[PDB]
RNA sequence: GGGUGUUACAGCCCCGCCCCGGCAGCAGCAGCUCGCCGAAUCCCGGGGCCGAGGGAGCGAGACCCGUGCGCCGCGCUCUC
RNA sequence: CCGUCGGGCCCGGGGGGCCACGCGUCCAGCGCACGGGGUCGGCGGCGAUGUCGGCUACCCACCCGACCCGUCUU
RNA sequence: CCCAUACCCGGCCGUCGCUGGCAGUCGGCAGAGCGAGAAAGAGAGGGACGCUACGCCGCGACGAGUAGGAGGGC
């Protein structure tokens, strides 16, 4: 029982602390602080009384199992991946799709999500794309930026959200929440000249055009 | 609705000078002709687009008449823009000259 | 003090620095 | 086993030697130290062509 | 002289090359120096327990 | 253009005194004026290739039958 | 006598950092991970009459390489 | 900057070496270990796989070849 306070040495760098052990000491304050020193159920059945012994013995085996595999430690499942994003891209960037469907679509990008996928939706009013996942390796980061920071993203939509659960219908919930993101977006992206204009064309590639050339 | 590939042109193998190793391409991008700006399409998906007789299935599609093989470049080769670039199996011979498509989606910016 | 051998008696304080 | 290089893996430095940490944990204090004074050499002839 | 190449290395040279290329003949087999204990098992009888050890 | 000449309506070099005359500054983001390095050296990123092997055991300990993130190795919080 | 960002736990005396922890006499449990070789407690697809897959073994074409074997002989 | 079957790293095959490791599958007559720097002792007073021991397991190093020689061919 106590409080239990966050680290006293702050991380210096990944897997350094601040301060050595012998500093850690002190700053621990432990030198005034020397410290010294189931399954078998009864049940009555209506005979007498019978013990059950739960998680009881397997009555079939196969002739042949596999051993154990051995005990590595760097190996972590998926939802505890550390999630990463590319410094370019700061909310209220506007993306290009590459792979998906809107290939070439301009985009706007809103937040990341818990999986690492992104919240990149257009403006359906001028992009036809919805609130729509997008791999952040998939998206040119143009460096064109619109101030998002005041708009509300709504939080009862995460990575569930966006779920393939199992013919796609356009759900009643699904058409509320494109809209009241909109209504602030949409007179944001009126506010700077020829956005609106911007996002309803696409991406493409000419001749004489080279992307390393260039700069976008 | 326009081409979201750079133009590349499959040179040859990786050869020296009377000894070849399929297991790698050498790409001809075209724009770099220099090590220093090839740094950006190091890291790109790239692919070789051929049609054969018998249709063969598009995955989101009609089952069309075209194949693919998949690629990525290595490194930089040379020093005139030219990459190297490994594939799932060899390119075909027939191939030399033709052109590939280095796709952006990969990126890194 | 690391002795196995002749510092036996030697790393004994510490046992009791720790407590 | 296998050898992994104990100058990038940092952990089979210190499982070998533990005054890499010390090592490692000075030269960083003293690198920022350094820079905290590089900066205010800079910033104090900001204020010397001035006045 | 026309087969090697020889030079006085430098204390980081040494530093570099015992820690990325150690290896030791314990028992005329290559095996690696990657735990202070192998140094111990075979030059703990010159004061040799550890890879600082063996620099030094 | 010429030649004369000696600072003159421009300079170049040299010596002595001026605290090495002092002033930032420093093998310099005047990113190429020339060096050699790093116990006097550490951080961050990008790409490529591979993932071989598979019963490593912990603590309740004969005051007990469970758990399999367990060895070395670094330091986290709690019994202030 | 000077000189050493000297050497002596940088001899002893009148602001940053330490693998620094008790008294007296005498001369222990939890979680975290650059930790004994990869895992996902992460996914998207098309798939019944024309598609999927089959290294090789049938044919074909191209790039590179490639002189006909047995033998006597330096 | 370009690259050889040489070099480094890794996967695999075989050979050689340690004249290597395994009879301890010691289970309600049970108590689960001999990687540990150090001439020598955890001494008395209901529980997977396995081991044709000519089997199996583990480390390292090595691999050209006619004349010739030996081995092994389920």
């Amino acid at each position: 029982k106590g409080k239990p306070h966050c680290s006293r040495n702050p991380v210096l760098v990944r897997g350094i602390g601040r301060y050595s052990r012998s500093a850690m000491y002190s700053r621990k304050a432990l030198y005034k602080r020397k410290y010294a020193a189931l399954a078998t159920v009864t049940k009555p059945v209506g005979g007498g009384t019978r013990v059950v012994k739960l998680r009881k013995m397997p009555r079939y085996y196969p002739t042949e199992d596999v051993p154990r595999k051995l005990l590595s430690h760097g190996k972590k499942p998926f939802s505890q991946h550390v999630r990463k994003l590319r410094a370019s891209i700061t909310p209220g960037t506007i993306l290009i799709i590459l792979t998906g469907r809107h290939r070439g679509k301009r985009v706007v990008f809103l937040k990341q999500l818990s999986s690492g996928l992104l919240l990149v939706t257009g403006p359906l009013s001028l992009n036809r794309v919805p609130l729509r996942r997008t791999h952040q390796k998939f998206v040119i980061a143009t460096s064109t930026k619109i101030d998002i920071s005041g708009v509300k993203i709504p939080k009862h939509l995460t990575d569930a959200y966006f779920k393939k659960k199992k013919k796609y219908e356009i759900t009643e919930q699904r058409k509320v929440d494109q809209k009241a993101v909109d209504s602030q977006i949409l007179p944001k992206i009126k506010a700077v000249p020829q956005l609106q204009g911007y996002l309803r064309s696409v991406f493409a590639l000419t001749n004489g055009v080279y992307p390393h050339k260039l700069v976008f | 609705s326009g081409r979201l590939w750079c133009k590349a042109i499959f040179a040859g193998y990786k050869r020296g000078l009377r000894n070849q190793r399929e297991h790698t391409a050498l790409l001809k991008i075209e724009g770099v002709y220099a090590r220093d700006e090839t740094e950006f399409y190091l890291g790109k998906r790239c692919a070789y687009v051929y049609k054969a007789k018998n249709n063969t299935v598009t995955p989101g599609g009609k089952p069309n008449k075209t194949r693919v093989i998949w690629g990525k470049v290595t490194r930089a080769h040379g020093n005139s823009g030219m990459v190297r670039a490994k594939f799932r199996s060899n390119l075909p011979a027939k191939a030399i000259g033709h052109r590939i498509r280095v796709m952006l989606y990969p990126s890194r910016i | 003090i690391a002795h196995p051998k002749l510092g036996r008696r030697a790393r004994a304080r510490i046992a009791r620095g720790l407590r | 086993v296998l050898k992994k290089n104990p100058l990038k893996n940092l952990r089979i430095m210190l499982k070998l030697n533990p005054y890499a940490k010390t090592m490692r944990r000075n030269t960083i204090l003293r690198q920022a130290r350094n820079h905290k004074l590089r900066v205010e050499r800079a910033a104090a002839a900001l204020a010397a062509k001035s006045d | 002289e026309p087969y090697i190449a020889w030079g006085y290395p430098n204390l980081k040279s040494v530093n570099e090359l015992i820690y990325k290329r150690g290896y030791g003949k314990i028992n005329k087999k290559r095996i690696a120096l990657t735990d202070n204990t192998l140094i111990a098992r075979s030059l703990g009888k010159y004061n040799i327990i550890c890879m600082e050890d063996l620099i030094h």
